């Protein structure tokens, strides 16, 4: 009779640090 | 010239026989030529799954130009596969990337017989974008407006929506050409047209039974 | 300054530079109602990609220069704003922020500027959002991106009024094409017939299903006019024959481009064998259409398949059942088959019930799916002393209510299995394996005795004729797989299954 509602964990991460290209 | 140090002239490669024979796919080589002659949405981007011959359609377009099997408005055009890698390479200074791309676009407008081909058009987003520098996408987006830049593109179906589609500006200018995966019977005719390339590289003989088996078993 | 960023659509409307927007007078009127308001005075043209929502603002700018614009909107210079150009320049970073602020400082320096933003979601996900606070702005997103970005901000919904720009009908996009006729006639120097435009509107809705009405139809007219300019280089009258040639290269289908086609009855039975009277019964029911309700409604699986092939081209145009949303949005010209409706309870009577009354399902997905060219099919059925013939139809009347069985097109019955019908199914299933033997240069002939044995075994009408596929391969193919490996039968051999036990040469 019962239903278990589980819990779909989503993949959530902080924004990526980037590495820069230099122009002198 | 300016275009040889960045792009690869596919039309010159088709004169020297360095491009594979693109048999079949004719109804879409001539469809690319339809899209290049349109009012707006005149930039054919070849969308299709990886391997169906999107690069081969433009390589088959280059072979159609050198055979005189194109219209006179696309007669003796020079296809250039502008790779973004040679365009970014160098550029150890400022504007180096925008002026190397301005000199490409000035050379396209000066000679006026260049059909630009941007293979992997999704990679146009974020090319040469250096610190305090604008990528190759921001430089051309405008040129597309002026229509001073008929380009041919080639993305996958995933990376067409993932990028080129989104850009609403590009939408009214880029026209997705479905490059379909060929059938088995179409693939056998591709393999028959490619016998003499693979029979000469391996110095073997490829029977008709093998090519029917190659397309069926694959 | 706007003099070097974005196109002045009002100035382009004075010169006739904009393509004429024929139709759309109701949606342009709606946009003038929003711009005339005090609060929420910023339209967001919700449409689909290529629906004509930029043409509403192009048609708005043409309405400004005609004087058909309200007194709060007289001589408003309507600018689209080119994103990706206010970049064009690095001094160094923050450039696109600092340059966009200089544009907005000229907008409130003047007072007659209305910005159009063709992708309003791209400025949500200076951002302008702030300057919006008090510069009227027309946006244009899709309905997926309206519910993702614009409605999900209460600081962007107290000012952004949604305006619907719907997909035109097949009728309405013809006058779009007839209004745009002189642009595409003059661009290719080739006249385009009215028939071609009736074709390019009808055939684009029918066969292009990822693109939307206005564009799709214009894409066929533009490319057929372009095709005519090419082959006169290798007065020339783009026709309806020309549109099917161009759409035959878009879709890659053979040119069969319908009442004549609908004349099936014999134009079929490639996969349907037996069941002959139900095939003649679904002829006159599908041709009742030739509304917003599906093309056919019926209460067999193969029947559907061959109905998907004959009506809708593809064998894989049969959808066997979101769960039917965004997969009939993809193909709205599909036969929707409902497998074993007896084994589902009443929660399924909302995507087959309100679609015979509306044909549209608004949902939480974000699009209204179109059921007006589908063929809905339900698959329901597969005491004492005594001394189906024609009736199965009363079972489902007693099962669920006939408050929409007069809304079902036709409740057809299926007739009983025939001994000759199953023999005609045995030599149909031997074709699946005879082709695999002709790849070996073998030939598989059978006898009437052997074909009657396989008809006699595994045919049970409770299970339809499913048990027959097992009976072919357990008896023929398991004993034919061994004799190839035993090499009793090699290439260049005729195999004659006779006689009970199956034996051959
Ligand atoms: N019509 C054709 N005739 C002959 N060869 C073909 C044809 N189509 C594709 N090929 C060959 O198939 C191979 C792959 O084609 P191609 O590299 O153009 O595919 P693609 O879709 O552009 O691939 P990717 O997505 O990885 O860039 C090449 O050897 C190419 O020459
Ligand atoms: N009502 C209309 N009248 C005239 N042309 C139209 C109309 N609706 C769309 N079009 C044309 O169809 C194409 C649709 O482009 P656009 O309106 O920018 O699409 P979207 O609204 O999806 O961004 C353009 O060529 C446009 O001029
Ligand atoms: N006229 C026909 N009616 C029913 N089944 C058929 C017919 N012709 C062939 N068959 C075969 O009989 C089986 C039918 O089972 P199924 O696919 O569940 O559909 P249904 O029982 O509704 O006809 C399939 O293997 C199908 O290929
Ligand atoms: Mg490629």
């Amino acid at each position: 009779m019962k239903v278990l509602i589980l819990a779909c964990l989503v993949a959530l991460a902080l924004a990526r640090e980037l590495e820069e290209l230099n122009v002198p | 010239l300016v275009l040889d140090q960045f792009g690869r002239n596919l039309t010159a490669a088709a004169m020297e026989g360095k491009l594979d024979p693109v048999i079949g796919r004719e109804k879409e080589i001539e469809r690319v030529m339809q899209v290049l002659s349109r009012r707006t949405k005149n930039n054919p981007v070849l969308i299709g799954e990886p391997g169906v011959g999107k690069t081969a359609v433009v390589e088959g377009l280059a072979q159609a130009i050198v055979h005189g099997e194109v219209p006179e408005t696309l007669k003796d055009k020079q296809l250039y596969t502008l790779d973004l890698g040679s365009l970014v390479a160098g550029s150890r200074y400022r504007g180096d990337f925008e002026e190397r791309l301005k000199k490409v676009l000035k050379e396209i407008n000066t000679r006026g017989d260049i059909i630009l081909f941007i293979d992997a058009l999704h990679t146009l987003v974020g090319a040469g974008a250096a610190e305090g520098a604008i990528d190759a996408a921001s430089i051309l987006k405008p040129k597309l407006a002026r229509g001073e830049l008929q380009t041919i593109g080639a993305t996958t179906l995933d990376e067409y929506r993932k990028y080129i589609e989104k850009d609403a500006a590009l939408e009214r200018r880029f026209q997705p050409v479905q490059v379909g995966e060929p059938t088995v019977e179409h693939t056998i005719e591709i393999l028959k047209g490619l016998r003499d390339r693979y029979e000469a590289h391996h110095r073997v003989s490829i029977t008709d039974a093998a090519m029917v088996a190659a397309a069926t078993l694959a | 300054v706007l003099d070097q960023f974005g196109r002045n659509l009002t100035a382009a409307a004075m010169e006739g530079k904009l393509d004429p927007v024929i139709g759309r007078e109701k949606e342009i009127e709606r946009v003038m109602q929003v711009l005339s308001r005090r609060t929420k005075n910023n339209p967001v043209l919700i449409g689909e990609p290529g629906v004509g929502k930029t043409a509403v603002v192009e048609g708005l700018a043409q309405a400004i220069v005609h004087g058909e614009v309200p007194e709060t909107l007289k001589d408003k210079q309507l600018y689209t704003l080119d994103l990706g150009s206010l970049v064009a320049g690095s001094r160094y970073r923050g450039d696109f922020e600092e340059r966009l602020k200089k544009v907005l400082k000229e907008i409130n320096t003047r007072g007659d500027i209305i910005l159009f933003i063709d992708a309003l979601h791209t400025l949500v996900g200076i951002d302008a959002a702030s300057i919006l606070k008090p510069l009227q702005t027309i946006g244009a997103t899709t309905l997926d991106e309206y519910r993702k970005y614009i409605e999900k901000d209460a600081a962007l919904e107290r000012r952004f009024q949604p305006v619907q720009v719907g997909e035109p009908t097949v009728e309405h996009t013809i006058e779009i094409l007839k209004g745009l006729r002189d642009r595409y006639e003059a661009h290719h120097r080739v006249s385009i017939t009215d028939a071609a435009m009736v074709a390019a509107a009808t055939l684009a809705d029918r066969y292009i299903n990822d693109r939307f009405l206005p564009d799709k139809a214009i894409d066929l007219i533009d490319e057929a006019g372009a095709r005519m300019r090419i082959r006169r280089m290798t007065v020339a009258e783009v026709d309806d024959e020309q549109i099917a040639e161009v759409l035959g290269n878009w879709t890659g289908i053979p040119v069969f481009k319908t009442t004549r086609l609908l004349r099936m009855e014999e134009e079929l039975h490639k996969r349907i064998i037996g069941q002959e009277d139900a095939v003649k019964a679904v002829s006159k029911a599908i041709r009742r259409t030739r509304p917003k309700r599906p093309s056919g409604s019926f209460i067999k699986t193969e029947l559907s398949k061959a109905l998907a092939n004959f009506l809708f081209g593809d064998d894989d145009a049969l959808i066997q059942i979101g769960q039917l949303t965004e997969k009939v949005r993809r193909k709205p010209f599909s036969v929707v088959l409902f497998d074993a409706i007896e084994k589902a309870h009443q929660e399924i009577y909302n995507s087959l019930l309100q679609v015979l009354e509306d044909g549209r399902l608004t949902d939480g997905q974000g699009r209204t799916v179109d059921f007006k060219n589908t063929v809905l099919i339900f698959t329901s059925n597969l005491l004492g002393f005594s001394k189906m013939k024609q009736k199965v139809n009363d079972e489902l009347k007693k099962h669920f209510r006939p408050e929409f069985l007069n809304r079902i097109d036709d409740i057809i019955v299926f007739h009983q299995l025939t001994r000759e019908e199953i023999i005609r199914m045995v030599d149909l299933m031997i074709s699946r394996v005879a082709g695999q033997l002709k790849s070996k240069d073998m030939a598989l002939v059978l006898t009437d005795a052997a074909k009657a044995l396989l008809a006699k075994r595994g045919f049970d009408p409770v299970l339809g004729a499913r048990p027959l596929r097992r009976t072919i391969q357990r008896e023929i193919e398991d004993q034919l797989s061994e004799k190839i490996l035993f090499e009793e039968v090699g290439p260049g051999q005729v195999v004659t299954v006779d006689v009970a036990v199956f034996t051959f040469t």
